[PDB]
Protein backbone atom coordinates (compact mmCIF):
# COMPACT_ATOMS: atom_id res chain seq x y z
CA UNK A 1 0.00 0.00 0.00
CA UNK A 2 1.24 4.05 -0.02
CA UNK A 3 1.33 3.42 3.56
CA UNK A 4 4.40 0.88 2.67
CA UNK A 5 6.07 3.30 0.41
CA UNK A 6 5.87 6.18 2.69
CA UNK A 7 6.89 4.31 5.96
CA UNK A 8 10.06 2.98 3.38
CA UNK A 9 10.83 6.51 2.51
CA UNK A 10 10.49 7.18 5.75
CA UNK A 11 12.87 4.52 6.99
CA UNK A 12 15.88 5.13 4.48
CA UNK A 13 15.53 8.52 4.09
CA UNK A 14 16.09 9.70 7.38
CA UNK A 15 18.56 12.23 10.00
CA UNK A 16 20.78 11.29 12.51
CA UNK A 17 20.44 13.24 15.58
CA UNK A 18 24.42 14.69 16.04
CA UNK A 19 26.17 14.66 19.10
CA UNK A 20 29.46 15.04 21.19
CA UNK A 21 32.45 12.87 21.98
CA UNK A 22 33.51 14.13 25.40
CA UNK A 23 30.21 15.63 26.52
CA UNK A 24 29.50 16.54 30.09
CA UNK A 25 29.28 14.43 32.52
CA UNK A 26 32.91 12.92 31.11
CA UNK A 27 35.44 10.33 32.60
CA UNK A 28 38.14 11.97 34.72
CA UNK A 29 41.37 12.80 32.60
CA UNK A 30 39.47 13.39 29.55
CA UNK A 31 40.94 16.29 26.92
CA UNK A 32 39.72 16.23 23.55
CA UNK A 33 35.94 16.99 22.58
CA UNK A 34 34.68 16.59 19.35
CA UNK A 35 31.18 16.96 17.36
CA UNK A 36 30.08 13.95 15.68
CA UNK A 37 27.50 13.32 12.95
CA UNK A 38 26.03 10.93 10.59
CA UNK A 39 24.57 11.08 7.17
CA UNK A 40 21.59 9.05 6.45
CA UNK A 41 19.62 11.13 4.25
CA UNK A 42 19.49 10.05 0.28
CA UNK A 43 20.60 12.45 -2.49
CA UNK A 44 20.12 10.88 -5.88
CA UNK A 45 17.74 9.56 -8.16
CA UNK A 46 19.12 6.28 -7.90
CA UNK A 47 19.30 6.35 -4.28
CA UNK A 48 15.59 6.58 -4.08
CA UNK A 49 14.80 3.97 -6.81
CA UNK B 1 13.55 -3.38 39.55
CA UNK B 2 11.72 -2.65 36.49
CA UNK B 3 11.81 -5.59 34.80
CA UNK B 4 12.95 -5.86 31.11
CA UNK B 5 11.89 -9.01 29.11
CA UNK B 6 14.94 -10.33 27.56
CA UNK B 7 15.12 -11.29 23.78
CA UNK B 8 18.14 -13.77 24.12
CA UNK B 9 17.13 -16.59 26.71
CA UNK B 10 13.58 -15.00 27.17
CA UNK B 11 14.26 -14.03 31.20
CA UNK B 12 13.26 -11.49 32.79
CA UNK B 13 16.24 -8.62 33.64
CA UNK B 14 16.19 -5.74 36.26
CA UNK B 15 16.87 -2.11 34.85
CA UNK B 16 19.49 -2.47 37.13
CA UNK B 17 21.55 -4.92 35.46
CA UNK B 18 21.94 -2.94 32.07
CA UNK B 19 22.15 0.71 33.38
CA UNK B 20 23.03 2.36 36.50
CA UNK B 21 20.36 3.74 38.18
CA UNK B 22 21.00 7.42 39.55
CA UNK B 23 19.64 10.99 40.79
CA UNK B 24 21.95 13.78 38.99
CA UNK B 25 21.31 17.23 37.54
CA UNK B 26 19.10 17.77 34.57
CA UNK B 27 21.78 19.11 32.63
CA UNK B 28 25.69 19.69 33.32
CA UNK B 29 26.60 22.98 31.28
CA UNK B 30 27.51 25.29 33.98
CA UNK B 31 29.43 25.37 37.18
CA UNK B 32 30.68 28.10 39.65
CA UNK B 33 33.75 28.83 41.69
CA UNK B 34 32.58 31.45 44.02
CA UNK B 35 35.98 31.55 45.90
CA UNK B 36 37.92 28.95 44.37
CA UNK B 37 35.36 26.39 45.78
CA UNK B 38 32.13 24.85 44.52
CA UNK B 39 28.75 26.57 44.99
CA UNK B 40 26.05 27.65 43.07
CA UNK B 41 24.92 30.49 42.04
CA UNK B 42 22.05 32.51 40.24
CA UNK B 43 22.75 35.78 38.01
CA UNK B 44 19.90 38.68 38.65
CA UNK B 45 19.69 41.61 35.82
CA UNK B 46 17.71 44.66 36.63
CA UNK B 47 14.23 45.62 35.32
CA UNK B 48 14.33 48.11 32.67
CA UNK B 49 13.59 51.41 33.73
CA UNK C 1 18.01 19.64 13.75
CA UNK C 2 21.27 21.60 12.87
CA UNK C 3 22.67 21.15 9.40
CA UNK C 4 24.74 24.73 9.72
CA UNK C 5 22.75 25.95 7.29
CA UNK C 6 19.13 25.73 7.44
CA UNK C 7 19.66 27.68 10.58
CA UNK C 8 20.98 30.22 8.31
CA UNK C 9 18.18 30.16 5.51
CA UNK C 10 14.79 30.07 6.26
CA UNK C 11 15.01 30.68 9.90
CA UNK C 12 17.51 33.50 10.64
CA UNK C 13 17.78 34.93 7.15
CA UNK C 14 13.73 35.34 6.92
CA UNK C 15 13.94 36.72 10.59
CA UNK C 16 16.38 38.93 10.02
CA UNK C 17 14.72 40.13 6.63
CA UNK C 18 11.76 40.81 8.21
CA UNK C 19 13.50 42.77 11.52
CA UNK C 20 15.48 44.79 8.65
CA UNK C 21 11.92 46.73 8.08
CA UNK C 22 11.66 47.20 11.84
CA UNK C 23 10.97 50.89 13.09
CA UNK C 24 13.25 52.31 14.60
CA UNK C 25 16.13 49.75 14.24
CA UNK C 26 19.92 50.84 14.37
CA UNK C 27 21.35 47.77 13.59
CA UNK C 28 20.72 43.76 14.07
CA UNK C 29 23.08 40.78 14.17
CA UNK C 30 22.54 37.11 14.10
CA UNK C 31 24.35 34.27 16.73
CA UNK C 32 24.34 30.88 15.98
CA UNK C 33 26.02 27.50 17.30
CA UNK C 34 25.16 24.57 15.66
CA UNK C 35 24.99 22.74 18.46
CA UNK C 36 22.23 24.49 19.82
CA UNK C 37 20.03 27.09 19.87
CA UNK C 38 20.17 30.43 17.88
CA UNK C 39 19.66 34.19 18.91
CA UNK C 40 18.91 37.68 16.52
CA UNK C 41 19.75 40.80 18.14
CA UNK C 42 17.87 43.97 16.88
CA UNK C 43 19.08 46.76 18.18
CA UNK C 44 16.96 50.01 18.06
CA UNK C 45 17.87 53.91 17.80
CA UNK C 46 18.47 55.63 21.05
CA UNK C 47 15.91 57.49 23.33
CA UNK C 48 13.44 54.86 21.63
CA UNK C 49 11.25 52.60 24.67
Amino acid sequence: SISDVNNAIRENNVEIAPGRLGDLPAEKGQLITIPLSAQGQLSSLEQFK
Amino acid sequence: NISLKSKTNGSVIKLSDVANVEIGSQAYNFAILENGKPATAAAIQLSPG
Amino acid sequence: GATAKTINDSVVTLIERELSGVKNLLYYSATTDTSGTAEITATFKPGTD
